């Protein structure tokens, strides 16, 4: 199993 | 805000059935990375969520192929080829495209079985609870389906009213059938006014109503 | 997985703080939200931290109520939720990747903790169906919820059905919880249940022996 996709983009900074 | 419109806010499915559910949302889902952020959530009675599918349509690790996940833009759809017995719960879908994150109002699945009876038990109080003060009489009615069943006390065959409280389970992911207690509560003094305590159980499964009875003392 | 921390009690006005230990997938990686189910079980977004770089983006109904902290070294998660009032009463979620953490009850009321008293439900022939015997333990008289039953230290769990507290006219909760097992072997095999209630720091053992009857 591959890493799961996120559920919504990190923030960036 | 971005809504996020889910329906039907039911499901009543047989096992086998295909279902479908849709959520609409109020503007576009899609990020300026090129994906839509379109989450769908189960949550079984009794339990956290449960990610199922991420990026509209993208199965999680372990979940099954029945399930699938379609759309664009602003409408989506979950859909089960053939509904199990496990599936049953809150469906929810939730986008992560906006700010603030929003849910849909959920979907609940359930599940259409065949009539199955309650397995009836009663319980006089305990020694314990006796020497507090108090009588706890329990009728259990064990795995039944459907969820509607009348549950009457008698003592001394008088019909009881104002001293019993009912609590339900969520229905069964393994056999999809419900269990009810229905308590009476009394003084000790109370309690030992009488000697015959009896729960009478009318449900559809059953071709006659089924009592347990107990004589005060004699357990 | 997620692991929360226990259900609270907290005073109106007060604050609360609760923890979300992650493991099994990258906790940097992901952004942690944080997330209230309402009695009609609604879901609502408090807010996210990505713990990558401490970034936290908020709901404008919880800003200045809600802080959101993460601990890279031990991979936990925080939250901490100030002035609760009634509406504040509810479960709280942490999510991550594929995700959900068990849940946090936050009762927010004035009255004393109070932990249950447990009753045995024997078994006897009046609790004989089909050749099965049902039997349980009765937990009576607490506040708040949650209480946890276990059957066995967790060794059992097939058959069992631990009931929804119902609401005493006291404001006392009370449920039961039962199983049911073979007749056959009630003088040979031993069911105890396990009843925890974090709010009071009670825990309670019963064995439940048979009536003769």
């Amino acid at each position: 199993p591959p890493p799961p996709n996120a559920n919504d983009p990190p923030p960036p900074n | 805000d971005v809504v996020m419109t889910q329906t039907p806010l039911t499901l009543s499915v047989t096992i086998g059935q295909p279902a479908s559910i849709s959520c609409k949302s109020s503007q576009s889902l899609l990020y300026s990375d090129g994906k839509t952020y379109l989450n769908w959530l189960l949550q079984r009675p009794g339990q956290s969520p449960k990610r199922l599918i991420s990026l509209v349509s993208e199965l999680d690790s372990g979940v099954p192929d029945r399930f699938t996940g379609s759309g664009s833009g602003t409408d989506f759809t979950l859909k089960i080829s053939r509904v199990e017995a496990e599936d049953l719960g809150v469906y929810y879908c939730w986008q992560g495209t906006h700010f603030p994150r929003t849910f849909g109002g959920g979907t609940k699945l359930e599940i259409k079985r065949t009539v199955a009876a309650p397995s009836v038990f009663i319980f006089p109080p305990s020694d314990e609870q006796l020497k507090s003060g108090t009588a706890s009489v329990v009728c259990l009615l064990n795995n039944f389906y459907p969820r509607e069943a009348k549950v009457q006390w008698k003592v001394d065959n008088a019909l009881q009213s104002g001293n019993s409280q009912e609590s339900v389970t969520e229905q069964d992911s393994k056999d999809s059938t419900y269990s009810l207690s229905s308590t009476l509560t009394l003084s000790k003094a109370d309690y030992e006014k009488h000697k015959v305590y009896a729960c009478e159980v009318t449900h559809q499964g059953l071709s006659s109503p089924v009592t347990k009875s107990f004589n005060r003392g004699e357990c | 997985y997620l692991q929360q921390s226990g259900a609270e009690l907290v005073r109106s006005g007060a604050s609360v703080k609760m923890s979300c230990k992650a493991s099994g997938y990258t906790f940097t990686s992901y952004n942690m939200h944080w997330v209230k189910q309402t009695p009609g079980q609604g879901l609502e977004w408090i807010g996210y931290i990505y713990p990558g770089n401490g970034v936290t983006n908020f709901n404008q109904k919880f800003k200045g109520k809600a802080t959101l902290t993460a601990d890279t070294s031990s991979s936990t998660a925080y939250m901490q939720i100030s002035s609760l009032t009634s509406e504040d009463s509810a479960v709280y979620f942490c999510a991550s990747a594929a995700y959900w953490g068990q849940g946090t009850l936050v009762t927010v009321s004035s009255a004393s903790t109070k932990g249950p008293s447990v009753f045995p439900l024997a078994p006897s022939s009046k609790s004989t169906s089909g050749g099965t015997a049902a039997l349980g333990c009765l937990v009576k008289d607490y506040f708040p919820e949650p209480v946890t039953v276990s059957w066995n230290s967790g060794a059992l769990t097939s058959g069992v059905h631990t009931f929804p507290a119902v609401l005493q006219s006291s404001g006392l909760y009370s449920l039961s919880s039962v199983v049911t097992v073979p007749s056959s072997s009630l003088g040979t095999q031993t069911y105890i249940c396990n009843v925890n209630h974090k709010p009071s720091n009670t825990k309670v053992d019963k064995k439940v022996e048979p009536k003769s009857c």
